[PDB]
């Protein structure tokens, strides 16, 4: 990401010192296509990091659930007083969190 | 560099513990001892609202004599807040330290 | 949680070694590779967009004759258990219908009666019973303790069903083991070759040479050897055939193409006029686009297949002014060759000239 | 004592005044149709399906999603969500008795196990396009239908009534399953499997076409969609290189 | 009316997972409410399934807490993703524009 | 006895059936594809007859081979009648040799040389002209090990 | 259930074993001959190697092959001196092809 980002910067930066030398040489689609090119693969990277931060959040959720099943199911069919029952059911979905 | 085989697999760790002991050495046990004492204090507070909370599932006719749980619940939870407002201000004043030095 | 909500720090400073190194290639050239064929086999074309035909089950069968040997045995056991499982259920839903679960659980509480004149299938009292019966008319067991009886038509239709599907099961399963049992010789190909390739100085002509064995104690039957020289032209009048194929002659003693493969050998080429050889010099023969296909045919006396062995080679690898030591050596009684000398080349008196100038300027020396 | 199917009482596998009118036989006959498509269905996916017909090397690289692609998928979640209910409340049930009653429990188990495989049977169907072979889909689904239908009208012949738990779950499973089947019988009118004039025509969808698409979260299947599955590759390739 | 079609959709898949989410109170106070009190023996019992007696079989809450929490994340997670994609395109039509 | 004998017979026929099934699945139909037309170009200052020849299997045809021929009613000058006489055209390649390696779809060429009757014949009169294309590619599949031969033609009206 | 697929699988096995035998029933060994000797004479005023090849079997061989090598060391010219030289011979039919009929010994 921070190195798809420096030239999509500097490209714009260009091609506003230097408007009247651009739009004489009559170049203007061959820079959009590339304004295009690079706004491109940096958003490609963006939405990569995006996608791989949720990915690490939907699997590390469902730990946390099942974590909170085996609380449960070991709370539930155990010798131990209540005080330690909502305690611990508690805790185990915080911990989810 | 051959670095993902080998060096990107393992945390650096070492100017890691640089950093941790970074304004001195008085600046992080600090930060520790605090970290902890409110930590424990703050699963304390919920503990004691167990403990309160059970003793009384069968004593269904008198609800009296409930100043001792009411004072225990209202004490840790005195100490727990004061003990979180001490800590964040132990971190920060150990950040800004390192950073200067 | 939301990392970089500070989003204030931008174009600040950045101004470095970015590729403003200059004294380091900016570029990354990466240096991806494509050959006609991959070193070891495995030609490597891309067919894509091609009308499909669709699928039909018979591929499916055809799937199932060819499997390993660890996933046959997988398979065997599933039908037979499946197969097994599935008559249980109808034989105990047939057994629950015509009144026989009732009828044997009251009379057999009480031990009074002893009464098996009317029931639709003796015997069967429960699942595990039926998981059991089904097994003793499937296998061609027979305990016989359980008959059945001529009355109910359902159980006598639900046993026709069975026998013959189980004999269905029965002659598949046989015709898979045994196709697989004929065709176990063809394990695979083992046709060694040499890696690098010489341009020596032999016969007052160059060369192109390489070495080729077996492992197999079974020497290849009417084996012939095609090379041929893969490049890019056009006609005079100007057309792409895309990767042109050409044949080259492979010299022998009576020009033909059959060569009889016990001791490893060396596989001349001889450069002339029409080879597309005919053209590369020394310091030339690193820089080149093109790509030397060599076709080994035979067939295995043992096994008795034909059998297509497939390598290539390309102007990177091939190592000009070198020749092959000489692998063989008179041993003590008998002749011997340790293939460890395989991939070893010598460099000997070498020209630098190319064999288009090699008869141009008439000295053997260059 | 045994480990039975209708309890331990003699009563309660009787056959008189209703072969079809007794619960026990309801409940086997409602057993059918799941481990009949559970065997068919097993060694068939077993078998394999990858014979290369032709130059497959990048042909592998297209499949094409089914005409009617969410509501399956959702519908199929749905059914197995029902089911493990269904298990819950018959496992309580038992629990809450003497004997070990297994009516109440094991058809609903066996259920779900069909369930699951049914949906195995749609993906391993769809990466390949071979319409012909969901027929059997269509099948099993139906003949499902008709057999949990009997017993919700063999329930509301006796008015077990619509306060009772098994109600509910009899209902919600018939109305999940026509959903369904509704699903089936829409991509046989699309797809064209079976008796339409002849098989249509498509060309294989254009991001996977070029190999340049490899973000293809978009174009996967929504229960590999929904845990992110179409990274899993890449970051699983974070120790070979950069 | 022209990129803001999918975020209605994530917002419609946040509600009803937001929703669904708080079934993690109910539960730990129906577990809670169901372990302390002794039901030893004695209660009649034939008929097999009452709708309300369900609820507070108290295993039972437990599985029916563990599939919701299971499904809670999925959905939250799926929010999150589709309005992340709509945030990249609205930023490179902006950037385009 | 005799119903188990007989019994035995009709259990042995039938797996011999099952047997010969499975040796004969393997092969589906013939995959050697010819195009719908062909080519009559010029290449190397000389005419020459091209047409295109295309595989569709996973493996390649081991020691393939394409025969040519012309198909005409001739004569013979001394009298003889000849009513659907065949002959035979030379494949070219530069060394004189038929074997052809088939894993790209290949171009198959045939120079014209005064001693091919594919000599004599004009330019604008081939439409209408008597005349046949035979192409012939034999070789043996690698997998199975069978040998396969599959036929194509090209006809006047369609060059 | 366990003893019963062992059995037929193993059933499978040996009836598989048997018929390969029963398939290479038709097998033989080495059934072509050649004599004990080379000769060296003179045919048609031309000094000429020849030697004796003869069928004792059932069956006409189809589409026979008859190759003749040389194994010398020879001298390479430029000290490519391989010791054991292969060199094809060319055999004689007067058609220059050396595809031969075995009937009765040659
Ligand atoms: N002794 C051998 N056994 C098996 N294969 C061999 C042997 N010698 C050479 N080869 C083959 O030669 C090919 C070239 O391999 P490589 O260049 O690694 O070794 P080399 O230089 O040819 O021989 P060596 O390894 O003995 O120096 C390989 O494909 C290899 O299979
Ligand atoms: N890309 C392809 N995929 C599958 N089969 C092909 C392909 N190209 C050609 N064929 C097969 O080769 C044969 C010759 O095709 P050719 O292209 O010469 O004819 P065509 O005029 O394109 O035929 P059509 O009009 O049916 O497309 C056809 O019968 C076809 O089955």
């Amino acid at each position: 990401d921070d190195s798809t980002q420096l030239p999509l910067l500097c490209h714009f930066s260009e091609t506003a010192e230097g408007l009247t030398t651009i739009r004489a040489f009559r170049h203007e689609t061959r820079f959009k296509q590339r304004m295009l090119e690079l706004t491109d693969t940096n958003n490609i990277a963006y939405l990569f990091l995006s996608a791989a931060n949720r990915w690490l959040e939907v699997r590390t959720d469902y730990l946390g659930a099942c974590i909170v099943l085996t609380a449960s199911i070991a709370s539930i069919s155990g010798s131990s007083n209540s005080g330690l029952v909502g305690l611990g059911l508690l805790y185990a979905l915080t911990i989810t969190n | 560099m051959s670095t993902v085989m080998r060096l990107r697999t393992k945390m650096p760790w070492k100017t890691c513990w640089w950093y941790l002991t970074s304004g001195g050495f008085f600046l992080l046990f600090l930060m520790i001892f605090s970290k902890l004492l409110k930590h424990s204090v703050i699963v304390a507070i919920d503990y004691w609202l167990a403990t309160w909370t059970s003793e009384y599932s069968i004593n269904d006719p008198g609800k009296a004599d409930q100043t001792f749980y009411v004072a225990g619940f209202s004490i840790l939870c005195g100490a727990g807040i004061f003990l979180c407002l001490v800590t964040s201000l132990t971190v920060e004043w150990m950040g800004l330290t390192a950073a200067k030095n | 949680m939301l990392a970089r909500k500070s989003i204030i720090p931008e174009e600040y400073v950045l101004a470095r070694i970015a590729a403003e190194n200059l004294r380091k290639p900016r570029i990354r050239d990466r240096l991806p590779k494509a050959r006609f064929i991959a070193k070891s086999g495995a030609c490597n074309l891309a067919h894509k967009n091609i009308r499909e035909q669709g699928r039909f089950l018979q591929d499916i069968f055809t799937t199932l004759v060819d499997l390993k040997w660890r996933h046959t045995l997988v398979i065997f056991t599933m039908s037979f258990l499946c197969s097994w499982l599935l008559f249980a259920i109808m034989w105990w839903l047939v057994a629950f219908a015509h009144g026989d679960i009732y009828a044997y659980m009251e009379k057999g509480i009480t031990e009074k009666s002893g009464l098996e004149s009317a029931v639709c299938v003796t015997n069967v009292r429960s699942f595990t019973s039926a998981f059991l019966f089904s097994i003793e008319v499937q296998v061609t067991i027979g305990f016989g303790g359980r008959m059945m009886t001529e009355e109910c038509p359902l159980a006598i239709t639900v046993l026709i069903l069975q026998n013959i599907v189980g004999l269905i099961i029965n002659a598949v399963m046989l015709g898979c083991i045994f196709m697989k049992t004929a065709q176990a010789h063809r394990r695979a190909e083992t046709l060694i070759f040499s890696r690098h390739a010489v341009i020596a100085v032999r016969n007052g002509k160059l060369c192109f040479m390489f070495r080729v064995g077996d492992l197999r104690k079974s020497m290849i039957i009417s084996a012939s050897v095609r090379i041929q020289v893969v490049k890019k032209t056009t006609t005079p009048e100007g057309e792409v055939v895309p990767i042109h194929q050409q044949d080259i002659p492979v010299d022998n003693p009576i020009e033909s193409n059959n060569i009889f493969l016990v001791a490893p050998l060396i596989i001349c080429h001889v450069i002339d006029k029409r080879s597309p050889l005919y053209d590369i010099s020394a310091t030339d023969l690193v820089n080149q686009d093109l790509e030397v296909i060599v076709i080994l045919e035979g067939v295995v006396e043992t096994t008795g297949i034909t059998t297509q062995a497939r390598t290539s080679y390309i102007a990177e690898e091939i190592q000009w002014g070198h020749r092959f030591v000489s692998i063989v050596t008179e041993e003590e009684g008998v002749y011997s060759v340790d293939y460890s000398k395989f991939g070893n080349t010598v460099r000997v008196a070498a020209p630098r000239c190319s064999a288009r100038e090699l008869d141009e300027k008439p000295s053997i020396l260059i | 004592m045994s480990l039975s199917f209708c309890g331990n009482n003699i009563s309660s596998y009787n056959i008189y005044h209703g072969v079809l009118q007794n619960p026990c036989f309801v409940d086997a006959l409602n057993l059918v149709p799941h481990v009949f498509l559970l065997f068919i269905t097993f060694p068939i996916l077993f078998i394999g399906w990858g014979s290369q017909s032709s130059k497959v090397q990048i042909h592998h690289n297209t499949w094409l999603h089914f005409p009617g692609h969410n509501l399956r998928w959702i519908l199929t979640f749905a059914l197995l969500f029902v089911h493990v209910c269904e298990i819950a409340e018959g496992i309580v049930s038992d629990s809450q008795r003497a004997s070990r009653h297994l009516h109440l429990f094991m058809p609903a188990v066996m259920g779900f196990v069909a369930t699951t495989t049914s949906i195995v049977y749609y993906h391993n169907i769809e990466t390949s396009n071979f319409p012909k072979l969901l027929l059997a889909l269509f099948l099993y689904w139906v003949m499902a239908f008709i057999t949990k239908t009997i017993k919700l009208v063999k329930y509301w012949q006796l008015g077990w009534g619509m306060s009772d738990l098994r109600f509910c779950i009899t209902g919600v499973m018939v109305i999940l399953n026509g959903l369904l089947m509704a699903v089936e019988i829409n991509v046989i009118r699309v797809r064209r499997y079976v008796f339409f004039m002849n098989p249509q025509k498509v060309k294989p969808p254009e991001d996977l076409q070029d190999l340049g698409v490899r973000f293809l979260q978009p174009f996967v299947n929504l229960l590999s969609k929904a845990t992110y599955w179409w990274m899993n590759t890449l970051i699983i390739s974070a120790h070979r290189k950069p | 009316r022209a990129f803001g079609r999918p975020i209605l959709l994530s917002s419609t898949f946040r509600y009803l997972a937001d929703l669904l989410g708080f079934a993690g109170p109910l539960c730990i106070s129906g577990i809670v409410q169901r372990v302390n009190e002794p039901k030893n023996n004695t209660t009649r019992f034939s008929e097999t399934l009452s709708s309300k007696e369900f609820l507070e079989n108290a295993h039972v809450l437990a599985v029916l807490l563990f599939l919701a929490l299971i499904l809670q994340r999925t959905f939250l997670q799926a929010s999150y993703y589709v309005t992340i994609e709509t945030g990249i395109n609205l930023r490179g039509a902006l950037l385009a524009m």
